RNA sequence: AUAUACCGCCAUCUUCAGCAAACCCUGAUGAAGGCUACAAAGUAAGCGCAAGUACCCACGUAAAGACGUUAGGUCAAGGUGUAGCC
C-alpha cells in the first residue's frame, strides 16, 4: 500500500524546496496546475495497475507427475555445510 | 551561595484507583492503577529577596 | 489471558525493541513512561489537555516522518518548553530530514503556543531486544 | 476542538506533509468497492 | 610437498617394529585368554573362541595375536599421521587408569556417560567447526549394562575406524579391528593400556625424527 | 446484519508447568517415540513456571501465568473485512 506514495506527494499538487524537487535549485513554494496534476495522478494510478498486473502474473510451475501434486517436483540442490561441502 | 538550609522528606502519597479489565462483562476481574507522588522539603532560612 | 502490551511469542523471526518486549506490569519496573509531564501529580490541574496533546504528537510524528521511526517517541516537558526524543533510521536523505525538522519545529510551536525542540537520534536498523 | 485537529491533518495529507495511514487504507478499499460493486 | 613420508611407511610392513612389544607368552600371564561362561557367549565370537573348558571360553590366542598385531599397526599408523586417537570405556573399574593413559600420551579419553549424539551431532554439540575424531579405541565395548556400546554404532556411522577389545559377550561386527580376549581382569587392561601407549608413543617420536630429517634434507 | 471474517480487551483450565524452533537417534527410515547418575540417545536457543520486583522483610498478599481448549464474550468502547441502506 505504502510503496509509491513518496513523502513529496500531495493531492493538492504542491512543491517544496527540501524534497519533491531536485534539491535547492527552484527555491520557492510552487504548485502544479490542475492540468498538470491531471497527468501525474492518472500516471500513478497506471503504475499501481502495473504493479497489480505484475501481482496477477501466472508463474510457470513445472509439472511433477500431476498438477496439484508434489510428484516428481525437483527441489533445489541441497543446502551447504556451514564449513564447505557444496552439493 | 551561602544560605542556611535544611532538607527533609515529607510522607509519600499514592492514589490507587481501580477500573474494569474487560470491555464487557467479567466485572469480577479488575485492574488497578496507582499514581505515586514523592515529596521533598527544601527549607531556605534567612535570605534576601533578590 | 491478558493481552495488553504483550507481543505474542509466535516464531523465532520476530525482532522486537526494548519498549515493546515488556508487558505493562513492568513500566516502573523495567521501562519508563514515554511522556513526561507534571499533570498526573496530586493535586494538580490541567491533566487532560496535555495527554490529548501528547496523543496528538504521536499520531502526527508517525505520519509526517513516514516509515522511518524505529521506536515510539519520548516527550519531555519543562514548563513552557517541550522536546521530542525520536530515533530515526538512516534511510531517508538528511536533506529531506532537515526540511521536516524545521517544518515540525515551527508548525507544532505555532499549534501548541510552546517552543518545541525535536531532537533526533539516528540508527541504522531497528534495535532488536528479543528474537521471539 | 476536533475540527482544527481534523481539517489540519486532512489539508496536510492534501498538501503532502502528513501521511495518515488510516485514510490511506480507507479510501483505497473504497476504490476497490467501487471497482466491482458499485 | 612433504608427501614422501606420508606414503613411505605405507610401503613398509611393520614400520614401527611393534611386534617386539609383546608375545603370546606376555598375553597368557596377562590372562587375556580367559572368557565368560559358555552360556554367556555371543554367537559371532566363536571364530575366535579356541574351545571351552568347564563352561569357560578360552580365546584362541594365536588368532588374537594376528588381530592385535594389525590393530597395533593401525593405531601406530594413525598416531604417526598426527591423528586423533580417542579412548572409550564404560567399566568404572579402570576409568582412573584410562584417563591416566590418555594423559600420559597426547591423546584423549572418554570413560563416562556417553551423551547422545556426541559423534553424530558434533556440529551442534560443539562449535560448528570441530575436527571429529578419526580413531576410536574401545577398551570395553559393553556398557555397565551388558549391551553393545552405542559408540560402536555411532563411530561406524560417522565413517571413522574403531579398534577394540572384543570379549566373549560382545558384538564384533562393527569393530573394524576386533582384538579378542579378556578385558575384565585388571592385568588385561594394564597390559592393554601399556601396549596402546607404547604403540603410539613410538609413533609420535617417529613422526618427529623423520620430519626433522626431511627438514635436514 | 454477521464476535462463525477480525483487530482491540478479557474470561476459563490457571489453586497449571509446560510449550517449543534448529539438529541427532531409534522404530527393517510407518503414524510416532527419545525415560534409568553405580545412567542404555538425546542436545537444545526462545517463551512460561522459577528468580528478581511492589506493599511491611527473607514470609505472605498482589502482580504474573506461555502454548492451547470452549468458533467462550463484545461489530453497542472505538476501528475494520464482507453484505446492506442512502
Ligand atoms: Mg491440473
Ligand atoms: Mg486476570
Ligand atoms: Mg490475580
Ligand atoms: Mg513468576
Ligand atoms: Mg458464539
Ligand atoms: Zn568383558
Amino acid at each position: 500500500l505504502n510503496r509509491g506514495q513518496i513523502i513529496g506527494e500531495g493531492r493538492y499538487g504542491f512543491l517544496w524546496p527540501g524534497l519533491n524537487v531536485p534539491l535547492m535549485k527552484v527555491q520557492t513554494i510552487a504548485q502544479r496546475s490542475k492540468e498538470e496534476q491531471e497527468k501525474v495522478e492518472a500516471d500513478m494510478i497506471q503504475q499501481r495497475e502495473e504493479w497489480d498486473r505484475k501481482k496477477k502474473m501466472k508463474v510457470k510451475r513445472e509439472r511433477g507427475w500431476s498438477g496439484n501434486s508434489w510428484g516428481g517436483i525437483s527441489l533445489g540442490p541441497p543446502d551447504p555445510g556451514p564449513c564447505g561441502e557444496t552439493y | 551561595l551561602g544560605i542556611s538550609i535544611k532538607v527533609h522528606e515529607p510522607p509519600r502519597k499514592i492514589e490507587r484507583f481501580t477500573l474494569l479489565q474487560s470491555v464487557h462483562i467479567y466485572k469480577k476481574h479488575r485492574v488497578q492503577y496507582e499514581m505515586r507522588t514523592l515529596y521533598r522539603c527544601l527549607e531556605l532560612e534567612h535570605l534576601t529577596g533578590s | 489471558k491478558n493481552r495488553a502490551a504483550r507481543v505474542r511469542v509466535s516464531k523465532g523471526d520476530k525482532p522486537v525493541t526494548y519498549e515493546e518486549a515488556h508487558a505493562p506490569h513492568y513500566i516502573a519496573h523495567r521501562k519508563g513512561w514515554l511522556s513526561l509531564h507534571t499533570g498526573n501529580l496530586d493535586g494538580e490541574d490541567h491533566a487532560a489537555e496535555r495527554t490529548v496533546e501528547d496523543v496528538f504528537l504521536r499520531k502526527f510524528m508517525w505520519g509526517t516522518f513516514p516509515g522511518c521511526l524505529a521506536d515510539q517517541l519520548v516527550l519531555k516537558r519543562r514548563g513552557n518548553q517541550l522536546e521530542i526524543c525520536a530515533v530515526v533510521l538512516r534511510q531517508l536523505s538528511p536533506h529531506k530530514y532537515y526540511f521536516l525538522v524545521g517544518y515540525s519545529e515551527t508548525l507544532l510551536s505555532y499549534f501548541y503556543k510552546c517552543p518545541v525542540r525535536l531532537h533526533l537520534q539516528t540508527v541504522p536498523s531497528k534495535v532488536v531486544y528479543k528474537y521471539l | 476542538n476536533h475540527h482544527t485537529y481534523a481539517e489540519l491533518m486532512q489539508t496536510l495529507r492534501f498538501l503532502g506533509l502528513y501521511r495518515d495511514e488510516h485514510q490511506d487504507f480507507m479510501d483505497e478499499q473504497k476504490r476497490l468497492k467501487k471497482l466491482r460493486g458499485k | 610437498f612433504n608427501d614422501k613420508i606420508l606414503n613411505e611407511p605405507l610401503k613398509h610392513s611393520d614400520f614401527f617394529n611393534v611386534k617386539e612389544l609383546f608375545s603370546v607368552r606376555s598375553l597368557f600371564d596377562a590372562r587375556v585368554h580367559l572368557g565368560h561362561k559358555a552360556g554367556c557367549r555371543h554367537r559371532f565370537m566363536e571364530p575366535y573362541i579356541f574351545g571351552s573348558r568347564l563352561d569357560h571360553d578360552i580365546i584362541d590366542l594365536e588368532q588374537t595375536a594376528t588381530h592385535l598385531q594389525l590393530a597395533l599397526n593401525f593405531t601406530a599408523h594413525m598416531a604417526y599421521r598426527k591423528g586423533i586417537i580417542l579412548f572409550i570405556s564404560r567399566n568404572r573399574q579402570f576409568s582412573y587408569l584410562i584417563e591416566n593413559m590418555a594423559r600420559d600420551c597426547g591423546e584423549y579419553a572418554h570413560t563416562r556417560y556417553f551423551r547422545g549424539g556426541m559423534l553424530t551431532n558434533a556440529r551442534l554439540l560443539f562449535g560448528p567447526t570441530v575436527r571429529l575424531p578419526d580413531l576410536i579405541i574401545f577398551l570395553h565395548t559393553l556398557n555397565n549394562i551388558f549391551e553393545p556400546h552405542v559408540a560402536v554404532r555411532d563411530a561406524a556411522k560417522m565413517n571413522i575406524p574403531t579398534v577394540g577389545i572384543v570379549d566373549t559377550n560382545c558384538n564384533p561386527c562393527l569393530i573394524t579391528y576386533p582384538v579378542p580376549g579378556n578385558d575384565d581382569s585388571p592385568l588385561a587392561v594394564h597390559l592393554y593400556c601399556r601396549l596402546f601407549q607404547t604403540a603410539i608413543t613410538r609413533a609420535k617420536e617417529k613422526r618427529q625424527q623423520v620430519e626433522a630429517l626431511y627438514r635436514l634434507q
